[PDB]
């Protein structure tokens, strides 16, 4: 057993964190004061939940978690909160002003004068592993917080902890939602500050959560909470292969070999079926043929993009349910018929897959029904680059007539960082072409 | 189309199927640059002090 | 009112799909870069597909289907026809075609085509061949070819040249037929019912090859190296009317039955073949295209696959209508406003 | 980032302001003691940005008073609300000011303004964390104009690193004190480009119009100025006083409107407009209240929006209503008007909403938008500076403060440089 340590970093980090601990305690039948009945090993142990909880004397299982912000409304929901029991104080780090939504102002004003406190707190539950993983970084790349922050939060934690696989879970700035006109700055300026300090991103974009919430949840305005239930619905289809007994991405390490070959192009795509209204008076329930044929169309994934055009280097598929080897083979089979699915030519053209037989765990008043059976794909195609070039383009917009540079400028980032980045970016982009299309 | 590395728990079963076969900077770089922005902040707010003295 | 983008100002078509859309008094053209459109009208290289239908409040829609390219450049036809199973190498309206590359750079089935140019060397056929990829040849002996492709750069194909085309009398002379496709949002396949004769005006010579303008029937080349050009029809163009009536008055048939048949088989296994890699059904944006397709009729009154065109003009007395119908049948069926010049292309066989 | 300082400086700054005071405590449910009586407690969430608690579980204003005559800060000590405010932010000579800049900013301003900065700092020392201040006053007076301005200068010396906001009323001849109004209004707007964050431009030609075209009042009040006033004041800062994702303090303000330090003069508008007494009782639905908010005749600056392009917008929704309805509404405005939102500054429209509606309505919209169209206000300021300047007429009642033309020349200068600035992207 080896242990991940998962940090929470902005409004958007601590909210989702907020949604998937829940979600975990649900599923590892852990209650609000962190009593689980079901451990009987009590005060410790090597079980693969104990992945994400430590054990205390009393009985309680206590996320090895930190939450980051730079304000202290949103933590201080936590801190008050359900689950105020769960989490020791020492792992809730608030400030007193946040980062207005501009990257140089969380990274290098506000970020330097609380990194060290909040490498502490993570040093104090590294102490508390026997063997550490690395990190689950959840944030956004607009906010000033989720975006400057953490990338100096990535930085450091490369060099006090070199050997430790760090993961993200990001999430992509949409108008629907967004907060911020410079969040195409932010997102930039973050992607690439962090982009050698991370081995292996989940992208959300909230447009797709949006629509897949107005769509097939019949919500007529999303919330953050309706769209945070579901990200942790995907978040923990993700991390169950750490959190339970199984054979298919069981550290962090095999996330990167199964999914990454080539290391700036660490972008896996996640889709996601079946979301299904808990409003739903009749429901047919759907088939693992009819479950894995939604994994293909672009309206279930997490970023809409056309993976037709584009090529795979890596796909998984974990199912959570009644799912069995030969109706898995049977779907893909027909799949492979029906559909333009194209690996790159030095890549087998194959499907590494994991069932777990428990069915998704869904909250209690929620808005996504119980269903028999339920898979999340994981796909390294170059189609999610198209997301970059939404970016890009936004970028290159403003960028030109240098709007809005100012305010980073007067927070001591030099202009040339921009640049920088964006030059980056460009590589990336191209890195992306040349890997999938001819 | 082969089935292959099958394993097999309580909990679960993984596999993989094949369709088809293949056809850093350190801690002081870093406090440098949060004290080069750092320097160029307050030399902005000092020329913004010289201004509103004059 | 709904609004519209224009990024091609060189087409033809859509210039005046921009004039008919304006003098609705229902749609408003916006600048280049602007996002907030309804309607991309877009440029043919490196169309950014990827920055449409992400604005909300916007239905999108554009005028190219991403990944048709396959269908409408001449190595990716070939490709597509010999490696997908529901056309085949065995596919009968399409000639026998091999992709060369030049040795300038090294895939390539030049080792496959000299096999079957040499049991056609021995078997006492002909043996003529075109390479194509303004750059084209044909020749009886493949030496020829094969250096021509390498003292060019770039990657041709090489495809049975049809000795025996059918001949329009008076003249004794080539032609080829072109329709206009149309496919909708939702893959409904249109074909416009006015097709065009690019016809020749020197008869054809069948000894003397390297004489290209008895052989090749481009508007282009017909206009520059023909004595003839417009002794038969207005702009070597004869248009279907009098198609017919010749085919009625000499050979006893009639268009639809010896031609059209055949090249609505053809439009339409083509298309059905790529619907599954390029349809817009429940994309975020959606997509539609005009193509031209290219045949060829043979002596006994089959018809040939020659090339499709993705971006394709029209000729010139015919624009009005097809134009029309683009509005009509593409557009306003995404956006409403406050007898039809189509045949849809359906047909299911049980089997 | 939770508490701001309020100055509200000479007698336009301290009616408005008043009226600002009366108008947010009943929104918050305080009453003229400091009691608070209310029953949603969305009211008291944010109530610490604007007022401090004191001894009785009772709430006082962060509010200073400042006038170099007594008349008007009297007047507000007796008017309704008058006996809310601690007794001694209210700081004030007795000269006055003569409706000179040159006496607000270099002569009798200068005696008072260190008092005044010390109740400013025992303010600033009792917050937790302050955003900065915001500062009511007009720009065509002595007091609030060169008095005001010469405050915000030594508050961004004392406090370089925080928001300064105004609440700036412009003058118009149809509105007019004095001649002199166009000189003291360019003084001041050449330091309200240098030394403000965020300005809200408030044309008294506008509120004119409004109260007389649309409202039907045929002889138009400062009461009825006013009103105009509290209410666009109301608006502009309920995302700043309620719980709220967006532009919910100073800075993320600053940052989402102002693409250009100089570039911070919003128009702002309010919707329904309402004369006071009529009490009109009809449904605003949805679509309505979004093409009035948008709609020239609804804005406080004179200016005409389709003579520029939107920069950035901030529009706030205020009553139980459908936000999908208007999440359509403003992209139905955005989309059918695209020319007039520069192409170059992707989704720069943001939209709040916020459940409590404004006092006499059951639906309400307030409108902030940094066009370029603003250039106009500026321009016919200085027009009428030109026409006076230019015989250098007037000028000894400043020459006599110690003031040199040369001054006045540079203030001239550059306002027209901000006009041009302007004009710059209005092309683009
Ligand atoms: N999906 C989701 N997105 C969120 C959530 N909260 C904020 N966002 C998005 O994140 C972006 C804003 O970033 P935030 O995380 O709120 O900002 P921050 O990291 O707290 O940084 P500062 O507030 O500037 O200190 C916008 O795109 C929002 O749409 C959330 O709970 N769920
Ligand atoms: N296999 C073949 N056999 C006989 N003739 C052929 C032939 N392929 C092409 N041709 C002749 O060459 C001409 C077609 O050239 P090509 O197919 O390359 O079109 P193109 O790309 O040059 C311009 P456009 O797009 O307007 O048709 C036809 O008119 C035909 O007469
Ligand atoms: N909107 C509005 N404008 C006012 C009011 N009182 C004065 N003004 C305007 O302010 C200018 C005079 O400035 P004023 O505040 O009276 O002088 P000060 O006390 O020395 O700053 C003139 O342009 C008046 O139109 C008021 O109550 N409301
Ligand atoms: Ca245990
Ligand atoms: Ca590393
Ligand atoms: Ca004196
Ligand atoms: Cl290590
Ligand atoms: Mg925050
Ligand atoms: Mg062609
Ligand atoms: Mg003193
Ligand atoms: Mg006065």
């Amino acid at each position: 057993m080896r242990e991940c340590i998962s940090i929470h970093v902005g409004q958007a980090g601590v909210q989702i964190g907020n949604a998937c601990w829940e979600l975990y305690c649900l599923e590892h039948g852990i209650q609000p004061d962190g009593q689980m009945p079901s451990d009987k090993t009590i005060g410790g142990g090597d079980d693969s939940f104990n992945t994400f909880f430590s054990e205390t004397g009393a009985g309680k299982h206590v996320p090895r978690a930190v939450f980051v912000d730079l304000e202290p409304t949103v933590i201080d929901e936590v801190r008050t909160g359900t689950y105020r029991q769960l989490f020791h104080p020492e792992q809730l780090i608030t400030g007193k002003e946040d980062a207005a939504n501009n990257y140089a102002r969380g990274h290098y004003t506000i970020g330097k004068e609380i990194i060290d406190l909040v490498l502490d707190r993570i040093r104090k539950l590294a102490d508390q592993c026997t063997g550490l993983q690395g990190f689950l970084v959840f944030h956004s790349f607009g906010g000033g917080t989720g975006s400057g922050f953490t990338s100096l939060l990535m930085e450091r934690l490369s060099v006090d902890y070199g050997k430790k696989s760090k993961l993200e879970f990001s999430i992509y700035p949409a108008p629907q939602v967004s907060t911020a006109v410079v969040e195409p700055y932010n997102s930039i300026l973050t992607t690439h500050t962090t982009l050698e300090h991370s081995d292996c991103a989940f992208m959300v974009d909230n447009e797709a959560i949006y629509d897949i919430c107005r769509r097939n949840l019949d919500i007529e305005r999303p919330t953050y909470t309706n769209l945070n239930r579901l990200i942790s619905q995907i978040v923990s289809s993700i991390t169950a292969s750490l959190r339970f007994d199984g054979a298919l991405n069981v550290d962090l390490t095999e996330f990167q070999t199964n999914l990454v070959p080539y290391p700036r192009i660490h972008f896996p795509l996640a889709t996601y079926a079946p979301v299904i209204s808990a409003e739903k008076a009749y429901h047919e329930q759907l088939s693992v043929a009819e479950i894995t044929n939604a994994c293909f169309e672009p309206a279930n994934q997490m970023v809409k993009c056309d993976p037709r055009h584009g090529k795979y280097m890596a796909c998984c598929l974990l199912y959570r349910g009644d799912v069995v080897p030969k109706d898995v083979n049977a779907a893909i089979a027909t799949i492979k018929t029906k559909r333009s699915i194209q690996f790159v030519d030095w890549c087998p053209t194959g499907f590494k897959v994991g069932i777990n037989y428990q069915p998704p765990t869904v909250v209690p008043g929620g808005d996504l029904a119980k269903v028999q059976r339920a898979v999340c794909m994981l796909s390294n195609t170059t189609a999610i680059a198209e997301a970059w070039a939404r970016l890009d383009h936004k970028f290159d917009l403003m960028y030109a007539k240098r709007a809005f540079v100012h305010w980073y400028v007067g927070e001591g980032m030099e202009e040339g960082e921009f640049s920088e980045a964006r030059e980056d970016m460009a590589a990336l982009e191209k890195d992306y072409e040349e890997v999938g299309v001819d | 189309m082969e089935v292959i590395e099958l394993n097999k728990c309580t909990s679960g079963q993984s596999f993989e199927v094949i369709l088809k076969p293949p056809s850093d900077p350190s801690l002081e770089e870093i406090q440098k640059k949060l004290e080069a922005a750092e320097e160029r902040r307050k030399y902005q707010e000092a020329e913004l002090l010289k201004h509103l003295a004059e | 009112m709904y609004t519209f983008v224009v990024r091609d100002e060189n087409s033809s078509v859509y210039a005046e799909v921009s004039r008919l859309l304006l003098a609705t008094g229902q749609w408003k053209r916006l600048r280049k870069d602007n996002p907030r459109f309804n309607l991309m009208l877009g440029e043919r290289n490196r169309l950014p597909f990827g920055r449409l239908g992400h604005e909300p409040g916007l239905v999108q829609l554009v005028n190219y289907y991403r990944g048709a390219d396959k269908l409408c450049r001449k190595a990716s036809l070939v490709k597509l026809i010999k490696t997908s199973p529901e056309l085949s190498e065995s596919c009968t309206w399409f000639p026998e075609s091999y992709v060369i590359y030049p040795t300038n750079l090294k895939t390539d089935e030049r080792e496959v085509f000299l096999a079957a140019y040499n049991r056609r060397r021995e078997g006492r056929e002909g043996n003529v061949w075109i390479a194509k990829s303004e750059g084209i040849l044909i020749s009886s002996e493949a030496s020829e070819l094969l250096d021509f492709i390498d003292e060019q750069g770039q990657v041709h194909v090489i495809q049975k040249y049809l000795e025996k085309p059918l001949l329009l009398e008076p003249g004794h002379r080539k032609f080829d037929i072109r329709s206009w496709v149309l496919v909708d949002h939702l893959y409904n396949i249109y074909l416009y019912r006015e097709g065009v004769l690019r016809t020749s005006s020197e008869p054809y010579n069948s000894a003397n090859f390297q004489d290209k303008t008895c052989h090749l029937t481009n508007h282009c080349i017909q206009k520059e190296y023909s004595k003839n050009y417009g002794r038969y029809e207005e702009g070597n163009e004869m248009f279907f009317e009098e198609f017919n009536q010749y085919l009625m008055d000499a050979l006893n048939t009639t268009l639809e039955n010896s031609i059209l048949l055949q090249i609505k088989h053809i439009i339409r296994s083509c298309l059905m073949c790529i619907e599954p890699a390029i349809s817009t059904k429940h994309l975020h944006y959606q997509s539609f295209q005009l193509f031209g397709f290219d045949f060829m009729v043979d002596e006994e009154l089959k018809v040939w696959l020659i090339e499709v065109n993705g971006a394709p003009a029209c000729a010139q007395k015919l624009y009005a209508e097809l134009c029309q119908g683009i509005v009509d049948v593409a557009i306003s069926s995404v956006f409403p406003l406050a007898t039809s010049i189509f045949i849809k292309l359906h047909h299911h066989h049980h089997h | 980032m939770r508490e701001i300082v309020h100055i509200q400086a000479g007698q336009c700054g301290n009616q408005i302001g008043a009226k600002f005071w009366e108008v947010i405590s009943d929104e918050h449910g305080i009453d003229p003691t400091g009691s608070y009586h209310g029953d949603s407690d969305l009211q008291l969430e944010r109530i610490n940005v604007y007022y401090n608690e004191a001894t009785g579980n009772k709430y006082v204003p962060r509010a200073i008073l400042v006038d170099l005559e007594p008349g008007t800060m009297d007047s507000v000590r007796s008017g309704p609300f008058g006996q809310i405010f601690r007794p001694d932010n209210f700081v004030f000579g007795q000269s006055g000011a003569g409706n000179n800049w040159a006496k607000g900013h270099y002569t009798e301003g200068a005696e008072l303004v260190d008092s005044v900065l010390d109740v400013v700092r025992k303010e600033s020392e009792s917050c937790d964390c302050l955003q900065g201040f915001q500062l009511t006053h007009s720009l065509g007076g002595g007091t609030g104009s060169g008095m005001g301005t010469l405050l915000i200068s030594k508050i961004r010396e004392e406090y370089p690193d925080r928001i300064m906001n105004t609440f700036s009323v412009m003058p118009s001849p149809k509105v007019s004190d004095t001649v002199v109004e166009p000189y003291n209004a360019t003084l001041s707007v050449h330091q309200l480009v240098e030394n403000t964050d965020e300005t809200y431009c408030i044309d008294n030609e506008a509120l004119y119009d409004i109260c007389f075209r649309t409202l039907k009042l045929t002889t138009p009040t400062y009461g009825d100025l006013n009103h105009l006033v509290s209410a666009t004041m109301s608006g502009v800062t309920t995302c700043l006083r309620f719980p709220g994702q967006l532009n919910a303090d100073l800075r993320k303000l600053a940052v989402n409107m102002v693409p250009f330090p100089r570039l911070h003069f919003f128009m702002p508008g309010f919707a329904p407009l309402t004369s006071r007494g009529s009490q009109q009782y009809r449904a605003l639905t949805v679509p309505e209240l979004t093409q009035q908010m948008f709609d020239s005749k609804n804005m406080m600056a004179a200016c005409d929006p389709r003579h520029g392009r939107y920069l950035t917008v901030a529009a706030i929704f205020r009553g139980r209503m459908s936000m999908k309805e208007v999440d359509e509404q403003m992209l139905n405005v955005q989309n059918k008007n695209s020319s007039y939102f520069v192409e170059w500054i992707p989704n720069n429209v943001k939209t709040a909403v916020c459940d409590i509606p404004p006092r006499g309505l059951k639906m309400s919209a307030t409108f902030i938008g940094n066009s370029t169209a603003i250039q106009e206000l500026f321009k016919r300021i200085s027009e009428q500076f030109t026409a006076m300047f230019r015989r250098k007429a007037f000028l000894h009642w400043y020459t006599g403060e110690g003031m040199d033309e040369m001054e006045f020349t540079e203030a001239e200068s550059n306002m027209n440089d901000l006009v041009s600035e302007y004009q710059q992207y209005q092309d683009a």
